[PDB]
């Protein structure tokens, strides 16, 4: 006989964006952007995801392959948070120069950091949409991959135009070689939830208030 | 490929001088339906990982790591096995064993004359119990009291650690002078997950050869095999290599010393996954010699009690009271590090004697 | 486990030079239905009983007394066979034979090269009857006399005593290098009771090694083996190995002497019960030796009897003539106990001659 | 005849150390449907092409130049495949493997006493790529980097490279005394497209002989064979033959040196076309030696990037850092030929050192 699993709700989620944007398509049949020349992706075709945390579906590029996520459960004490007090949360960044490099660090709510905070060990997956508003006379080509080791390592991911897709949504999944990292060290050499934005090309006009 | 067979609860003698390491796999932590399988043909290529000779009645160690390692049987910088720790992130094993999951075979093969005659004993321990490796170094046990070890006797009259090849051609060699050539094409195709002999090696058994081979399995804790070098010193996952060759008497009934052998090695039991592009940080091999051995912080308790259940290692002038004062003494150093190393255990300075080396250390 | 097969009424000479110790098992005076078996993965380890030099020509005692007993593969207190007795007061024999009840097997092994060659005569008596193995062991008799006693051939161009393990993994080994691993495991898992060839062993056979095995019989009138340690000096139970290795010459066809052997042993073959905490007298294993033999009050005479019938033994300057001087002086002695050991014959003083060694005994 | 078998996959290791040379032969360019099978009983005498010493752990050339081959085994002018050669335009391959169209096999073989041991690797490269045989040559790189290399152990108690051939006579030897001929005749007519086992050559093995064995191809861009001589000097066909003897020690437990061997060969897998008369210009068997190398004009830089990416060819005091410096001096020779020779890299005068030999080429 086990001890008994027992449940809590949380009613009506803070923070839920309820009215999403037009420029994210919702199914894979309104998506073409792979096969013209807007997105030039290496992960494959973008798949719908489901989230409570955003009203209407989305599709999102894989950026690594999805997986089951074993959960080691012989130790005392165990909790699946599991969307709860979740919330896609914004930050503003400049777009880097074609040389360097922007590492978008991934981050969470109060309440997340709240119940977390009673246990000692986590593992999760993690969203991103990116959204860069393109006026007019726009020609910035990016890219966008996750780091794996350090600094200059470059994996498979997308390249974008944003003048004709603004929007794009990805979805990084929990990659390590441990599962359940501690929460405030974490395994040193980790992927974690993090992306790397870098851009490629500079094609706009001069009237274009760059560093977009 | 490389299959998981199950044995009996008791194991035969006739064919094991130790019991079986488990009666099932440990495949649990390993995340197997992970990767993609990448067989290309640089995998069929083995590693002759070490050569030399290597000293009668004392366990040598052979520190299996294999994503710095080097081969001897070429001369470039890259080889077979470190390749594909250059181009992935992520290695995954297909299967596993007693001890770990595993990754490849090695083999122990050595060319023999008629006039010399001994015995080798050989295991190859995860490195998730590096005790059990150094304490079988060091003399101070041997490894028949552990299990999964095996005894191969190259003598000889005896056909054991030998390699016959028979060149991959798609003629066959039909039209050979004087002999057949034996297992090699246009005998049999015999498939790498079948183990079968093909029909011109029964009959032969010189071109045969029952080899001296065991298993390179890693630890069973990872769920896959990302290397940093870094987290490995902490928790090492890499195997080790133990040999150990006992008799050995010459003709003249003369007990010899320093045999020589070498050891080949593949990595054919991996997935792979997160292909990786202009890296800066590789994993580093290291040129024409080899890898050392860590020793971590919290095995050190481990690796002094079992000097002290020794009563050889306190009596002075035997070869266990040479690494036992080498032992107290790097204890007492200043290590800026959380792990020494096998080579800081070897190439120490000495002082007087035993009782006083622990005194000493008790304090520091 | 361990069968009694029963043989025919003659036995074929081209398999056995002895007649069979019997025709059917002599399982009276054992209770066989009163333990309970306890198999657990200590008990899958060999021990290591002997180790060494053994000299050519003259039949070498191995005391193989099983309770105190000292293994030579490992550095530890215990081992295998012996914390068998630490833990249980009562162990029961399943099966027997011809001697008596039997409780394990031996091997002997030797690696060696191909320019010399001779011949082991070996046998393991219970120990109920030591008379017969003192009279072995003073060169009064020789062991193709007595029944049970095999005869193998040691050179060579032959694969006779030699240990071949290939370890218990689950892998298999099945990415090998140039060779196949034969009997280990993804060729066939061959059963404790049965007695097959895998299928590698059948073609391969280097890796065969017809080996040089008898079993450890007890003693006819125990009901279960509780050890005491004062009892088994009056009435002993534990067996003696006698190894001769006979011929032994080189290449320059020059005769040998002491060349060198080792014994393993298990004890796979008993029962428990009784099972026992926090005692106080244990069997008290002796370290790094070995036991010795125990002479009782009741086996004088039958020496006594085998010098008197013995030619070679009157004469002086042979080897019988030193022994039965010193058979005599010990009878002389002054035996606060009801024993005495093989050691106090052959570590005691010397008199003139032997007749008055006779005189002076038939008054004490 | 001499078959193109399809082998797995993923070789066996067991078998195979090096991966498969192809999964499929490679028989595009080669025009099969052209020439009329000749069999003439002259074919079936075999070629010593090589007899002689040969220097243990370093890689030695034997240019297997068919069209102007010597044979050791025989006084006169010509042999059974030069004869070929002269009377003949148009040679035409039957069949291919995964190095190119394949002409015929060759045997290693050398008869040993039981007081060495040791290996030999092997391997034949087809000529159009000559730098994989010159890297081989000069020890910047081994046999067991480049697939199709076999491995054979002659020692021994091994039955390896050894000649049994049990004479071609209609009575069979039936009238033998003492013992049975095994696999002449009047046991069995085993077929040249079978491979099978006579029924007597199943239990002697003495006379069953594991043979030491591969094929010979030649170039995946010629049509037929036509011999010029100025043209092969340009664009090379003929292949090259690669034996290293690796360990070889003795009963003293001491490394050999210059062990004997001999190569047998036969081109038996060829049509003919285009029979000549009174020719003039013919292909020039060399008396009593052998052909050398062709180091044609395009394969210069080739030879030159593998000295640069080796660590040994630096420094100095080596075995490939003479080689090396012998290399740089013919670059800046004069040369009215468009081909040097491996004999001028071996016979030249030598400067100082290897940095200034560069400059001074590069100008040149």
């Amino acid at each position: 006989m086990q001890n008994p699993t027992q449940t809590m709700h949380i009613y009506d989620m803070p923070l839920r964006v309820i009215a999403g944007l037009s420029t994210l398509a919702k199914t894979t049949e309104e998506d073409d952007n792979t096969s013209t020349g807007i997105v030039v992706s290496e992960v494959g075709e973008p798949q719908v995801v489901n989230h409570p945390a955003w009203i209407d579906p989305f599709v999102a590029y894989q950026l690594r392959a999805p997986r089951k996520n074993i959960t080691p459960d012989f130790i005392f004490g165990r909790a699946d948070i599991g969307n709860a007090f979740s919330a896609f949360l914004p930050r503003r960044f400049s777009a880097p120069a074609v040389g360097t490099r922007l590492v978008v660090d991934p981050v969470f709510t109060y309440q997340q950091r709240t119940v977390l905070g009673l246990y000692n060990y986590f593992h999760a997956d993690f969203y991103y949409i990116v959204h860069v508003p393109a006026p007019l006379g726009t020609g910035i080509y990016l890219k966008i991959y996750a780091p794996e080791f350090d600094t200059t390592t470059v994996t498979r991911g997308i390249r974008f135009k944003p003048s004709a897709s603004p929007t794009i949504a990805l979805s990084v999944p929990w990659s390590n070689d441990l599962s359940t990292v501690e929460t405030s060290v974490g395994r040193v050499g980790q992927s974690g939830g993090s992306i790397v934005i870098e851009t490629i090309e500079d094609n706009s006009n001069e009237t274009v208030n760059t560093p977009l | 490929s490389l299959p998981e067979n199950a044995p009996n609860a008791v194991s035969n003698p006739q064919q094991f001088i130790t019991p079986a390491t488990a009666l099932s796999a440990e495949e649990y932590n390993v995340h197997e339906a992970l990767g993609e399988t990448e067989e290309l043909e640089l995998d069929e290529f083995p590693v002759l990982v070490f050569k030399g000779n290597v000293p009668v009645d004392s366990v040598t160690s052979i520190p299996l790591d294999l994503a710095t390692i080097y081969d001897f049987a070429w001369d470039g910088e890259q080889n077979a096995i470190s390749q594909k720790f250059q181009r992935f992130a992520h290695l995954i094993p297909k299967s596993a064993g007693g001890f770990g999951p595993v990754i490849g075979n090695y083999t122990i093969t050595a060319n023999l004359p008629t006039g010399v005659a001994g015995r080798i004993l050989h295991n190859c321990l995860p490195g998730d119990c590096v005790d059990l490796a150094v304490s079988r170094i060091f003399g101070l046990k041997s490894l028949l009291g552990v299990a999964g070890t095996a005894v191969s006797a190259i003598g000889g009259p005896l056909l054991n650690g030998l390699v016959n090849t028979a060149a991959p051609i798609l003629s066959g060699a039909a039209h050979a002078i004087g002999g057949n050539v034996v297992g090699g094409l246009a005998d049999a195709v015999i498939d790498i997950g079948s183990n079968l002999l093909t029909p011109k090696e029964k009959e032969q058994p010189s071109a045969n050869s029952s080899a001296i081979s065991g298993d390179i399995p890693i630890s069973r804790f990872v769920e896959m095999l990302k290397y940093v070098k870094e987290n490995y010193q902490d928790n090492p996952v890499f195997p080790t290599l133990l040999v150990e060759p006992q008799n050995f008497i010459s003709n003249a009934m003369t007990a010899l010393k320093t045999i020589p052998i070498e050891v080949f090695a593949n990595m054919r039991n991996v997935k792979v996954e997160r292909n990786l592009f202009d890296r800066t940080v590789v994993p580093t091999v290291k040129e024409a010699t080899l890898a050392d051995i860590v020793i971590p912080n919290h095995m050190y308790g481990y690796i002094l009690r079992d000097f002290l259940q020794n009563k050889r290692a306190f009596q002075s002038g035997t070869k266990q009271n040479v690494y036992f004062q080498q032992f107290l003494t790097v204890l007492s150093q200043r290590n800026i590090r959380t792990h020494i190393t096998l080579n800081d255990i070897t190439s120490c300075s000495i002082d007087s004697e035993s009782i006083a080396n622990k005194i000493e250390r008790v304090k520091h």
